[PDB]
């Protein structure tokens, strides 16, 4: 059975905050299609060949 | 004629397709071989009764 991820338990005290002390500059990537290949059929050749 | 309008706008329009029709026609068959013995059958002295 697949696991949905790790089981982390963040504290929820009445007066407690997590302030980061370091920075990490990450560079991700995303692939997005722009267009397809333009096609055009021959309605007189595909239907009737010679 | 491909568009029902005598005032064609500015642009490129796809008209009917063209097809180059052939001119000559060749019919090539395998080489002639394996002749029949009819040449020897119709040439003899005593054929049959």
């Amino acid at each position: 059975t697949m696991s949905l991820g790790a089981e982390n338990s963040v504290a929820y005290s009445n007066n407690s905050i997590a302030i980061p002390t370091n920075f990490t500059i990450s560079v991700t990537t995303e692939i997005l299609p722009v267009s397809m290949t333009k096609t055009s059929v021959d309605c007189t050749m595909y239907i009737c060949g010679d | 004629c491909t568009l029902k309008s005598f005032t064609v706008e500015k642009g490129i329009y796809q008209t009917s397709n063209f097809r180059v029709q052939p001119t000559e026609s060749i019919v090539r068959f395998p080489n002639i071989t394996n002749l029949c013995p009819f040449d020897e059958v119709f040439n003899a002295t005593r054929f049959a009764s």
